[PDB]
């Protein structure tokens, strides 16, 4: 919702992942004046050790440009992400399409485009991130329709049975086993196949 | 230099609130030099009138910082007319003060904030109003930002506390008779306990007195406004005016010894056509506020005189006051006010201590006026 | 991908949904500077008229944001939505929210803002429209894969074939009836 | 008051290029003041040595425009000294003209680009490599975003015209020993037919002798640059430098009339120590059309000199330049110029006219190119 989502925003956690300086004082004060729990980070670690909602991070061509690359992929799936950009060019744009940013801020930054980019991008990873769960949600259960199908087949072979007596049988053996019964069929199989 | 641009409308839909802010800062002005104006010379002021229009503020901001070399300024009180200046001052690093309330919700390096944000002045009277006045509520208000932003708080407000949002009606600046017509009939059919009006400038006098007129005799809902100031009122006929709310930091009515020197100053200064107002109080300190803060830089550079005025407190006369520099934003007196019969207005709630600005809160609690309401 | 987002800025057709002014020329001239198709309309229509690809608009509290609204509602989900925005506060940041823009441009504007929102939002939209379409395929491939593997038990258990036999006869009528696997699978069902 | 500020470095890893600049500009302003000044008034300059630094531009930019009154500027050679200087120019409504070569994708209504966008110079520069030279290239960069811009367009161009970029090498603004020898040895391993450079600066001279050395004195790759200047061949040994390629608007062994006029009036005016280079050309046109705009104008006011800047195309050294409205780049001159054995510029192409700037074009379509090259 529009009121749950600006109601929120105190609540999250920010991370302004830069070198500290100026840009880093002013992007970190503005976030506490709209009232996030923010912090600053350089140089870029390994993993975060806290949970953070929200990364602002600059654009960089040397080292640290794997660093940041491989941090943020490791994050939580509803990390909202925001990038410092300084040029208009390929190689800097193609690394802000490459990290798959919610949102951008043009440098130099000043306090009145803040909140509006953390808002916006916010919905927009919250929207993504329902998508993609959706999409690895159904190729979850088509994957497991397969394995449960394959392991009905070779009960049937196995052992003459039709098919009312195979799925009986998983079922009846997830069942009482306390463990999906897909876990029976995977336990069963392993055709070292599909 | 030291010359400070006044920025404020003389003309246009809220010149008489914008003259009593322009004569609160010349006072100020007048007293700074009494005072010893700044590294022994005396402080001039250069005005200009964009008569309420954004673009115009806009280019007399530049005239000021582009031909008459001024950097500090005092002026503004619409947002859009704020919004269309801020870039002027924020490009030049020049400092406005704006001595206005507003929507909240904005931080600039270069605007001293002497208005209240919405924890200041909206919270509190949201309070007030729902301890105090019927559930039905219609809201009317001066078509801009301003009055629509304060609108959506405060409606969330009523229906977050068992309220009933009846009606928001928006009429522009400047209402024509057939506007102020039309909007009237609409609050009469809508039968609130309270009208909650947003309108701004010119207008409201005649919109209260239509009010009024329409229920003739018959118990007729009180009006209670964030907006409308004691220059409003005193365009008003005293019946018109008996039982309606207005809230501010200060009311001409304040008996403390730095109220009544502040009206006496005023009456003394003030031509006839310009109220004593609580935007001409905010106008005021802040304009003393600026040239302390300089006397003690020892000259009239932005940055050493901004410094220094984030460390002087000032006996306003309204309260004790001061600019946070976390956020240029004001520690505000905060009170809520009954017209009596006379047309005075008697204050009915006062915050206990200045409220501390907080410009970006979303959600208002207000439990936090349980205690003192 | 990056590379090819790039590429085609030249392609799309931008629409300025502005009043005429000093913000719309100074945001055509940009992006014509950046060298996309770019029109400006101002009031807003019902309906294009022409394909449009990216729609920069204002945030009005009027009756042009339900025009606008409406206006985006019923085009083509394809199209990338970008605000420009000059208040923090809370009912014009709701209207953002409500318009779902993929991106905003704070005001005042000036050049060097356009291209990346105009990049990360343009990636934004392209990335959800291509997410909805995965999830309908994925929708229609789980249905499919039951059917198929229903007619394969009904082959099976009619015939007393095993799986693999079950899996020749439907792939051998459909590839000489020249209609999809799961149509015969439907045809046995 | 007529000032000029002048931002160019006197120090630092790019000091002679930029010391060039300086000398461009100051030679044009004594022509101007020979021609009558501004409405009588002479035009007088101000000079900051930032030292290469970004930050000591943004400072000095800063101090010109806040304490010394100046509203026209001319400076900033890398990229990055060009975007720490931008908004204090924006925020103050100045005019800042930008006489250097650069990765394109900007528009700032207060910076005139007298310096090629990739379309008029590494697009025609990569057209040429891939025709005459083997398509196995090697490259070599100043580690910051225009060598990195510069190799993200070439790496793409190679790449779609059948070519392999075998190593990607970046060294470090002011290498060390180290980094140069490790630098020469990968490019001596990967056995390219070409080195494509956009190494800037001090260390350019030394790269160019490690390259030559580590060779076995034996028909090396020969280096491409889109960098390298008069003034980096000037410290080269005669057979090092031999046989490398160039590109640039302007070169001083240009044959006319307005070259030689150039060359004679470098020559005396300029220290010993700041050798011609077409940088030096570009801020010498730039300044010379501040000083005419504002002539024209009768005054020193950035609008009234800015709105007669697009309507005077002015005769260069480079031949004939105007400055576009439209984006505030320049239509310039394209030369790719090898040295030969005396250290001087032979000119082996040249685009039939002007190039028009482009500084957005994302896809630079090589074929533009294929009547005039061959």
């Amino acid at each position: 919702s529009a009121n749950s989502l600006l109601g929120s925003l105190r609540e999250l956690q920010v991370l302004v992942l830069n070198p500290p300086g100026e840009v880093s004082d002013a992007l970190v004060l503005q976030l506490i004046r709209i009232g996030c729990s923010v912090r600053q980070c350089w140089p870029p670690p390994e993993a975060f050790d806290v949970p953070v909602d929200v990364v602002f991070t600059s654009i960089f061509q040397n080292r640290h440009h794997d660093e940041i690359a491989a941090l943020l992929a490791a994050g939580t799936p509803r990390t909202t992400l925001v990038a410092l950009v300084e040029y208009e060019s390929p190689a800097v744009l193609s690394q802000i399409i490459e990290l798959e940013c919610h949102g951008v801020i043009t440098q130099p930054l000043d306090a009145h485009r803040v909140l509006p980019v953390l808002v916006s991008a916010r919905r927009i990873s919250e929207e993504m991130a329902k998508l993609k769960q959706k999409t690895e949600q159904l190729q979850d259960r088509i994957a497991g329709q397969a394995r449960i199908n394959q392991a009905k087949v070779l009960l049937m072979q196995r052992h003459g049975w039709d098919e009312r007596e195979a799925h009986q049988h998983l079922s009846r053996e997830a069942m009482k086993r306390r463990e999906p019964i897909l876990k029976i069929a995977q336990e069963l199989l392993g055709n070292e196949p599909s | 230099r030291p010359l400070i641009g006044l920025l404020f409308s003389e003309t246009g839909v809220t010149a008489d609130i914008e003259r009593s802010q322009r004569y609160g800062a010349l006072l100020a002005v007048e007293q700074l030099n009494r005072e010893g104006g700044v590294g022994g010379r005396p402080i001039e002021t250069l005005s200009q009138d964009p008569g309420g229009d954004p673009d115009r503020y806009r280019l007399c901001a530049e005239d000021f910082i582009r031909n008459r070399g001024v950097r500090f300024l005092v002026g503004c009180y619409m947002s859009h007319t704020r919004k269309a200046v801020m870039p002027v001052v924020e490009r030049a690093d020049a400092l406005l003060c704006y001595p206005t309330p507003y929507e909240g919700f904005e931080y600039s390096p270069n605007i001293v904030y002497g208005g209240p944000a919405p924890n200041q002045n909206s919270a509190p009277l949201a309070a007030y109003l729902i301890r105090h006045y019927g559930e039905r509520v219609v809201f009317i208000g001066s078509d801009y930002i301003y009055p629509r932003e304060s609108n959506h708080v405060m409606r969330h407000l009523y229906r977050q506390h068992g309220g009933t949002v009846l009606e928001e009606i928006y009429i522009p600046l400047y209402p024509s008779d057939d506007d102020l017509q039309r909007a009237v009939e609409r609050i009469y059919q809508a039968r609130a306990d309270v009208v909650f009006s947003t309108v701004v400038g010119t207008g409201t006098a005649e919109l209260y007195r239509a009010i009024a007129r329409r229920y003739g005799d018959g118990r007729r809902p009180p009006i209670a406004s964030l907006t409308t100031s004691e220059a409003e009122v005193a365009k008003m006929e005293s019946d018109v005016a008996e039982g309606q709310v207005v809230v501010a930091p200060y009311f001409s009515s304040i008996d403390t010894p730095a109220s009544r020197a502040f009206v006496q100053a005023c009456h003394g200064f003030f031509p006839e056509n310009a109220t004593i107002t609580a935007w001409a109080e905010a106008a005021y300190w802040q304009t003393l506020l600026l040239g302390r803060a300089a006397q003690a830089a020892g000259n009239w550079r932005v940055e050493d005189v901004q410094r220094h005025l984030y460390d002087i407190d000032i006996d306003a006369p309204q309260g004790p006051v001061r600019v946070e520099r976390q956020n240029n934003h004001s520690r505000l007196s905060s009170r809520i006010a009954e017209i009596d019969a006379r047309g005075v207005f008697q204050v009915r709630w006062q915050s206990p201590e200045p409220i501390r600005p907080d410009p970006y809160v979303v959600v208002h609690n207000l439990d936090d006026w349980s205690a003192s309401m």
